[PDB]
């Protein structure tokens, strides 16, 4: 579990005996692991992580969607509605 | 001494309290010493602790109303350790909730929000959900309306903070004054031309002479009922240069190249 | 049987201890003893957790202790006493050594090099508590004994770097004990703790031992952050000169992380942003460091929204942290649209989670920022835009009201517009052609200096170990 | 704690509590050093006034704060302003910090002035409190 692309930070530091325990010490300092407490707290598996296709699981390159609206519905109405105003003028 | 102050305060005199307080500061050396400074608290030191809070509590309340903001704070700081520890034994108090509401207002009128948030963080661990927010809500709401800069909401809240006639009305006047200055800085960027009518609304004045009164003192050149804010921007920009730092503030063409060169030849 | 396991573990400790002991006798060394010590740090944890609990007791008894054995034994009697392996050959020998603290030499008292051994005993017991995961009184006992033992002698340079790690564990158990539950006894003990921290730092200043000081600085900053005395912390950060020398990459990571929190409360959103990206790059990627990284990533997202910068949507999806950062993901979207209605709902809905992380305080400040960010979109999308139209989009009430909001927001100069009151629209002054200005010069000037400083850092580091190979024998 | 109470006492104009204030400040001057440094010209104003017996105490506070600040030369100036309360830090396991820097400061003065003259014991370059 790493932030953004994992391999970019995996190469930055690998396993060393000096730092290994020190890694725990920082985590313990903040107090929790903070990825296992949120499910207990909410008291059910979220649906706000299934809020978009990418939010649950991303095996894609980010679209930049986070609003996800079908735009074919509104455009179809735009074309026809404009046409009527002109026809009834 | 302690009781002589007490009865000065209830009468309704705070000029009486203030005169008689330097005698009470002497005896406050003793009240701080009879408690061992909260290294241990018992039900013996609970009696002692009540004396130490009570003397400072009323002295602090009096200060606001005689417009001695300096003295008000001097007492509030002394309270801080009893509020800080031993919570669930006379450290949480009805007077504590009321007193934090006013303290927060004093800081905001200094016009440093930097201090405000820092105090605010401390109140989270203490009472802010335990005695909930209903008057501890007020100083936060006001801060929000100024940071976003909705000044209608801000002016409204202070207007309704003048129906808070006890000692809360004493920070409200300072905060109506401060707002006039705030919008007057803003309008430098926004405008270069306003009619007199448009100036009057924005600075929250109801009188025409009051608008022209501020304009002289703020150094707006309103000539023919029209301001020229671009003159005003020049002054403020010019002031930023005048302070001697001035060689490297302008930043010389020649100087960049010299810098680059020497680093390579270090 | 049981003794066999203790004996295997005992020998482990002794070789790492013996190695260092030789090194500091030639002249006190810092980084070379530190490398050994750091590996031993990990080891003590994996043996103590998995393998017995009187395994610590065997070593402590066997060496000549000043009182430390007595202190260890009390803890164990309470949870069911063990007195086995305190019998000769486990309380008579002081562990084979050549002469450094050898059994015969020590008993005869030609030597009593108990010094480093005493520091290591403190580390074992403190670790063993944290490994057990017990708080209240066990913590209080650990604090009382070890703090005055070390201060009734002026530590030598070498011993001093060990005791910074002791100061850490005492503080951590104490802090979490207060965060267990509100207690009238927990509260009074925090003043006790506060005093010792700053006193430790003053000793660390005297010897100019760099890693001792840096580690101690972190603990003071953490405690300030938890008590809400940022006022008291502003002063403290202004009088820093933080060493970047003998530190661990774990120390440096924590340090930059602490500045960012203080900075955010002082409405430094600019320096805060560099500092948190910096903290993550020293910090390892690991599942071992995860709770540290989480808090860093939450801190970073919020900092950007307070700028008006708006974090990437990418940041949330590609991380393996989507659930933890789930509120931050929704905050990023809320500010993006300019939606008051969404935003008010998001921070109430997630209030408690936000409140645990002590970032609930930061989030409320974003209420202004939805309004400012809303106006920056609006000036891009429309050059000239009526006052009324803006009110529709952001759910506002009057033309006069939105004029105040923009007036204030361009005093911060984010929108880069100017308001026409007399005509009813807001007209942007953005047209660039800033490649005709001297602006690129300044920007280029800064990049070069950063490059030059990277050379300097290449110089100090590169040639320093070269010298050492000429010094050591390998011909 | 906070250095905030300590400030209040300085801003209060009653003589009794200013005399008291210096004593509270020097007690926890190894906890609140950075905090009190900001409002320290107040303490120089009390030091100047001779309505106090705690001119020695007012001065001694400055010394400790300057060492923790990082300025050792000034810590010693205020060491010598304070007068005494410096022979008890030659046997403590905490603060010997301020004392040692004075010793270093002597060596600085001596080198400049020996070359001019052997006698620098009659010189006033060398402070008598520095010598002692």
């Amino acid at each position: 579990m790493s932030t953004d692309v994992a391999a970019a930070q995996a190469q930055s530091k690998i396993d060393l005996t000096k730092k290994k325990n020190e890694e725990i010490n920082k985590k313990s300092l903040e107090e929790d692991d903070e990825f296992e407490d949120f499910p207990i707290d909410t008291w059910a598996n979220g649906e706000t992580i299934k809020s978009n296709a990418v939010t649950q699981t991303n095996i894609w390159e980010e679209n930049w969607d986070d609003v996800e609206v079908d735009d074919d519905f509104t455009n179809e109405l735009k074309a026809e509605l404009d046409r009527y105003k002109r026809e009834n003028q | 001494l302690t009781k002589s102050l007490s009865i000065a305060f209830e009468n309704g005199d705070y000029a009486a309290c203030e005169k008689l307080l330097p005698p009470i500061k002497i005896e406050l050396i003793k009240n701080n010493l009879l408690i061992p400074d909260l290294s241990i608290q018992n039900d013996i030191y609970l009696n002692d602790l009540m004396i130490t809070k009570r003397i400072l509590e009323v002295g602090a309340l009096a200060s606001i109303q005689t417009f001695n903001f300096d003295s008000f704070e001097n007492y509030f700081n002394q309270l801080k350790p009893y509020y800080f520890s031993n919570n669930h034994k006379l450290s949480e108090s009805d007077k504590k909730s009321k007193l934090i509401s006013l303290y927060l207002l004093n800081l905001l009128s200094q016009n440093n929000t930097t201090k405000f948030h820092s105090e605010l963080q401390y109140l989270d661990k203490h009472i802010k959900n335990l005695e909930d927010d209903s008057l501890l809500s007020y100083p936060i709401k006001l801060d929000r309306w100024l940071m976003e800069g909705s000044y209608q909401k801000a002016w409204d809240l202070l207007q309704s903070g003048s129906q808070n006639i006890s000692e809360f009305d004493s920070f409200t006047d300072i905060l109506k004054s401060a707002i006039r200055d705030e919008i007057a800085k803003n309008t430098e960027l926004s405008y270069d031309f306003l009619p007199l009518s448009n100036i009057k609304a924005l600075l929250f004045f109801n009188n025409e002479k009051e608008t022209e009164k501020f304009a002289l003192e703020r150094n707006w050149p309103i000539v023919n009922s029209k301001v020229y804010f671009n003159n005003q921007s020049k002054e403020k920009a010019d002031y930023e240069d005048e302070m001697m730092h001035e060689e490297d503030q302008k930043t010389n063409i020649i100087e960049k190249a010299m810098d680059y060169a020497i680093s390579i030849e270090n | 049987l049981h003794h066999s396991e203790k004996k295997y573990a005992e020998e482990d400790q002794v070789q790492e201890l013996l190695k260092v002991l030789n090194e500091i006798s030639k002249t006190t060394l810092t980084l070379d003893p530190r490398y050994i010590w750091r590996s031993l740090k990990d080891l003590s944890s994996l043996r103590n957790q998995e393998l017995l609990n009187a395994e610590t007791l065997c070593f402590t008894v066997n060496v000549l202790y000043p009182d430390s054995s007595s202190f260890k034994k009390n803890l164990l009697k309470f949870i069911t006493s063990n007195h086995k392996s305190s019998v000769p050959g486990s309380a008579e020998l002081r562990n084979s050594y050549p002469a450094s603290f050898y059994s015969v030499n020590t008993e005869k008292k030609t030597i009593e090099v108990t010094a480093e051994i005493n520091c290591f005993m403190h580390l074992l017991v403190q670790l063993f508590l944290w490994d057990s995961k017990e708080l209240e009184q066990l913590v209080e006992f650990n604090r009382k004994v070890v703090i005055p033992n070390l201060l009734c002698y002026y530590n030598l340079r070498s011993l001093n770097l060990i005791n910074a790690k002791l100061w850490f564990y005492i503080y951590l158990s104490h802090e979490t004990l207060a965060r267990s539950s509100e207690e009238i006894n927990s509260d009074n003990q925090n003043i006790i703790l506060r005093s010792t921290m700053m006193k430790f730092l003053k000793i660390a200043s005297l010897k100019h031992d760099n890693e001792t000081k840096a580690m101690l600085i972190n603990l003071i900053l953490r405690d300030f952050l938890n008590n809400g005395e940022v006022d008291s912390a502003s002063d403290f950060i202004s009088k820093l000169e933080y060493p970047h020398t003998d530190v661990s990459s774990s120390l440096e990571a924590r340090y930059f992380f602490y500045l960012s929190k203080i900075n955010a409360i002082q409405l430094d959103y600019s320096t805060a942003n560099e500092y948190i990206i910096a903290a993550i790059r020293k910090a390892p990627h690991n599942s071992k460091s995860l709770g540290f990284l989480q808090q860093s990533n939450k801190l970073h997202c919020c900092i950007q929204l307070l700028m008006g910068d708006i974090p990437e949507l990418s940041f949330f999806h590609q991380s393996n942290m989507q659930k933890s950062l789930l509120p931050y993901y929704h905050l990023t979207k809320a500010v993006k649209l300019g939606d008051l209605k969404k935003f008010t709902s998001t921070i109430t809905k997630y209030k408690q989670l936000l409140l645990k992380d002590d970032t609930y305080q930061l989030c409320v400040r974003l209420r202004s920022n939805v309004i400012k960010t809303g106006i920056r979109i609006i000036s891009l999308t429309y050059k000239k835009i009526s006052l009324r139209d803006i009110c529709l989009k952001l759910n506002l009430d009057s033309e006069q009201t939105v004029e105040y909001m923009v007036s204030r927001a361009i005093r911060d100069g984010v929108i880069e517009a100017k308001i026409n009151h007399e005509d009813g629209f807001i007209e942007t002054t953005e047209l660039l052609n800033i490649y005709d200005s001297e602006d690129p010069q300044q920007v280029f000037d800064e990049r070069i200096k950063f490059a030059n400083q990277l050379h300097d850092e290449y110089l100090v580091s590169m040639r320093y170990p070269e010298d050492k190979k000429t010094q050591q024998n390998e011909k | 704690t906070t250095a905030a109470p300590l400030l209040a006492l300085l801003r209060e104009n009653q003589d009794s509590v200013k005399t008291y204030a210096l004593e509270s400040i020097n007690n926890v001057v190894d906890q609140l050093w950075s905090e009190i440094s900001n409002e320290l010209p107040d303490i120089e104003a009390l030091y100047d006034d001779d309505t106090f017996s705690d001119r020695e105490m007012a001065a001694l506070i400055a010394s400790k704060v300057y060492y923790n600040l990082g300025e050792y030369e000034s810590a010693v100036k205020y060491a010598l302003a304070a007068k005494d309360r410096f022979d008890i830090d030659e046997k403590s396991q905490f603060v010997e910090t301020i004392v040692s820097k004075s010793i270093e400061m002597y060596v600085q003065e001596a080198s400049k002035q020996y070359t001019k003259d052997e006698q620098f014991y009659t010189k006033d370059i060398i402070d008598p409190k520095l010598t002692s």
